[PDB]
């Protein structure tokens, strides 16, 4: 929360130094309650309405150096299976491979999300490693959108301000 | 979608809201005239600007009732008129104005029995239509270095105001409550812009102060779980 | 696809090669699920270091612990599936390296004989099933078989050349002695990996290096009997 | 069943007396938390739709749309009633849960101090669509609890008028 | 086709009648394994005595800990399958008895208030799974659900005559309140049972009578989804 | 009235120790009356209006011994008749043979009732005899219904609860 510390908010920093740890812990998707959900648009205008249903899809591009070698993998874990104690776990669910040759054109679809439902984890697939005379540390950067199948049903007299 | 029926635009818009309040004291010392004028000031409160600021060209006509009682709720037989003013024309400042004997001005009489009030205005301002920012300089004048002699009070913006009296020899001995409720008729945006995160210090500036917030600390910690 | 972050894939243009013109197919001569298995996991990341020397494990012995459909398989026996693997080294423009990547058919197991006295003892319970954790090598000419490394060429083999390309594909045949044979009983086949260049760099550069291990069903089954 | 609701409301004295006072009724969605204390913010929602009429014109007639996020309202529910992803522990709002009633309603007085006169006030109700699924039973016995139909040791039996099946 | 010493079946020339004409079908609007679902597997016996009064599962409740199937689907709440169930009495001619079976849609539960104090407690852990051991009844004519057992002739019901034929079998649809709703969080439908006639015999017959529940998914299922 | 005689409530009992006595006394068919006809649906759906008319029908199956033989009768006094005396004055009403090789499809119609009628009574047409190593006691159990032709003409403004 400190002042001089505002530009570094809109991202998070990823080293070398942690081997097989745990990057990012998604809390429960659902715009209503707070999060990360409370900037975005819908969530907002949520704040009126009870109801909702849609489809979730994520992207994700890979900045790392150009003579790196590796593989990242993102998954989604489907209702019903708890938090993923181990990979093992993570590897039933919907998996998607990520290759650092192509950056952008990888598209994850979560079918439904209704309002209980699942949980999505992000692991440390492989530790990211670079020889001599290279940054130690790189940054990722993601994206969050919705398709077409979203709709509202039931009004409500609630506002969110003040 | 399959159907599309129940989920009409209609619900998207359409809610009643209390915007306005109208104190009549029959004495005080913020009011000792005995008469008050409201214009019609939209950005005056946060809370109803919040979804208007979404919008950013619009013309509409009003419509408005006005319904009087006590605090207890009991209901009186007393009757007004209500006469407008064009913009155009300035506004009364003391009671020896011409404002009042101004034959020119149409208005409409209805009572309390009858069903409730329905009026309807037309869009007199001389603009195409109301613009709520402008990365310049409000005044449309060719003088570009000076300052008019009427600074801060520009009615030229707003779309007038209302006179109200007691129709009697004498003045009235019974103060009244009146609320006021907003509505759109049409609705048409062009250019989509961000609401306002962060309250406001003041009333017709969005500036901000040296206490900076954040939309959210629910999180102890992102490194666990 | 895949619940959680991680839903990466080998492109859709890779340029598969036919072996001897006996690609794998499906035997119905005479001498529904198909919703869960075409849904790919994957495993969880490794850090490879300098001293190692290389991993192996028993197929399909591994899966029978990680995957959901290997716990209710180890009272059915039966199974068949081909297998496609993927091999990648993430690497910058300050790294030197070449891997040797073959399968081995029944990857014989044998002991040694150490010490002032030639006499072994049976193995321990506790290494019996070593999970994740793997063995460690002793004499590397052998590699635990018998067999000199310079002549596994006579199996399938591919060179890992990272001058032009940087990502592979083998694919290779399931082989059976008997139209109908258990599968928890007889081994079907190891991998093996085998270090060529020792890991040089400079100081700077990134000094893991990732290991991925893809594992996707080219061939469909349908499967399903007491066997 | 879903359906919308009409209703209209009648003051009046214990003699039959009529008196002139006017109300205005204004809505809260059952979203939005209902007001606790006085000081609450519920009162100064202008987005909230609202609908004045008078006493001397004909009867209200109001109608408001279904607005539960659910399908339709359910009487019965063979299991755990709420929601979410935990199974084994409790909401910290137990026995408290509006989230499936349709709300309520806020009454205040027109003027500067407070009504002098109690009023008295009766509400009729109605259904306008009729359509049933499912036939289920009826009750037969009383009912202990309000929110379980719960039963005591003291049996009934529906009618006892035959003093004895022998005879006629 | 039953790896044991049991392959009991009820004949192939069952009468199956048809209830307005609504039979089960597949709803497949837009608004493979078939080898293992196949083969159905025999209850364990149980033995009737004469202060029974009956007995209630909740479904799919029983199936979670008993199938195969069962354990690995505790994590996927998706599950659609009707059901075929057979009732048949063995007796010979020296047995008297009727039974009344049918099928109560949202079998709720109601609690009791007992004692000087109408104040009850929270259930206790180990009656939440009874497992085969089940619950015993208090109070008849609720059957613990408050409803009076004469008008429960509003739902599908059938009687049991013993004096023409022997086994009887009915049939009920599917329903659900949603076109995809979960399956572990909302109960599906129950079974009933309730003696009409008390055991009566005379000296050298046989006491026992058993008591056969069969279960047989008429309509397959293709199933396999996220839910 | 007692606890623990619950269950017995639903049949009624028949032994062969009475002899040519009277089995059943079923009240007026009223379904707005006291009597059995409370429990049933139409009588409370009764219990808002006034005028009902329709037809009535009785269906009995025998459940006795497998070398038992005999021969059952169950007939309904028409309207005007009074209560039988003797099985002479039931004779000349209508009456239905109930043989033991048919158990259910007899079917017996009353063709139209309203509200000044008639009654029905239920005697022993004969003694159920078994021989040694048989049981002494038996039940019976009957069904009741109505026809399409039930109607409703006016509404009342009368409430039964409580």
């Amino acid at each position: 929360t400190n002042a001089t510390s505002l530009m570094e908010r809109l991202r998070f920093p990823v080293s070398a130094q942690a081997g097989k740890g745990e990057l990012c812990a998604v809390f429960r998707a659902d715009p209503g309650r707070s999060g990360p959900w409370q900037s975005t648009l819908l969530g907002q205008l949520c704040g009126y309405y009870t109801q909702w249903s849609g489809s979730l899809e994520v992207t994700f591009m890979f900045t790392g150096s150009f003579m790196a070698t590796g593989k990242m993998l993102i998954a989604y874990t489907p209702p019903g299976g708890p938090l993923p104690k181990d990979r093992a776990t993570a590897m039933l669910g919907t998996h998607v491979i990520w290759d650092f040759g192509l950056q952008s054109s990888v598209t994850l679809v979560i079918p439904w999300i209704s309002n209980t439902t699942g949980l999505v984890s992000i692991w440390y697939q492989t530790n990211y490693v670079v020889p001599i005379g290279a940054p130690n540390t790189a940054y990722i950067i993601a994206l969050a959108a919705a398709q077409k199948n979203f709709t509202m049903q039931l009004c409500k007299d609630a506002s969110d301000i003040l | 979608s399959h159907s599309t029926a129940e989920t009409t635009l209609d619900s998207f818009f359409s809610r009643a809201g209390l915007v306005g309040e109208i104190d009549l004291p029959l004495e005080g010392t913020t009011n000792p005239n005995g008469y008050a004028n409201w214009d019609i000031d939209i950005t005056g409160y946060a809370q109803m600007r919040r979804k208007v600021e979404l919008f950013t060209y619009m013309r509409f006509d009003a419509e408005f009732t006005f319904v009087a009682c006590t605090p207890t709720g009991q209901v009186v037989p007393q009757l007004l008129q209500y006469m407008f003013v064009p913009p155009g024309a300035p506004k009364p400042d003391s009671r020896e104005s011409l404002a009042w004997q101004t034959a020119t001005n149409p208005s409409v009489f209805v009572k309390l029995s009858d069903p409730p009030a329905q009026v309807s205005v037309p869009f007199m301002s001389p603009a195409s239509a109301y613009q709520w920012f402008y990365d310049g300089y409000p005044t449309f004048g060719e003088h570009k270095q000076e300052k008019d002699l009427e600074y801060g009070a520009c009615p030229n913006n707003m779309m007038g105001t209302f006179s109200v009296r007691t129709v009697g020899t004498s003045k009235s001995k019974y103060p009244l409550v009146i609320r006021i409720y907003m509505r759109m008729k049409h609705v048409r945006a062009w250019i989509p812009r961000p609401m306002r995160n962060q309250n406001y210090l003041f009333k017709a500036n969005p500036n901000y102060a040296g206490n900076f917030i954040k939309p959210t600390g629910a999180s102890r910690t992102a490194i666990t779980t | 696809l895949t619940i959680g972050n991680s839903t990466i894939t080998t492109q859709e243009a890779a340029n598969i090669i036919v072996g001897y013109g006996e690609w794998p197919s499906y035997c119905s001569d005479s001498d529904r699920p198909d919703v869960s298995v075409n849904r790919f996991y994957t495993l969880d990341t490794k850090l490879w270091e300098k001293s190692s020397k290389g991993w192996y494990w028993k197929f399909p012995d591994v899966l029978t612990e990680t995957g959901v459909f290997g716990q209710n398989a180890q009272f059915h026996y039966l199974y068949r599936s081909g297998f496609c693997i993927h091999v990648q080294c993430n690497a910058s423009k300050f790294h030197q390296g070449a891997l040797l990547v073959a399968v081995l058919p029944e990857y014989v197991i044998g002991t040694v004989a150490g010490g002032t006295g030639t006499e072994d003892s049976h193995p321990p319970y506790k290494q019996t099933q070593p999970g994740a954790d793997g063995f460690e090598l002793q004499h590397p000419y052998v590699l635990d078989a018998g067999i000199p490394i310079s002549q596994l060429t006579v199996c399938p083999h591919q060179w890992i050349n990272l001058r032009t390309n940087n990502c592979a594909t083998i694919i290779v045949p399931y082989i059976n002695a008997l139209p109908f044979d258990s599968a928890l009983n007889h081994c079907n086949f190891g991998l093996l990996v085998v270090p060529i260049s020792p890991l040089d760099y400079d100081q700077g550069a990134t000094p893991v290096i990732p290991i991925t291990i893809t594992l996707a069903p080219m061939c469909s089954e349908f499967a399903g009997l007491r066997q």
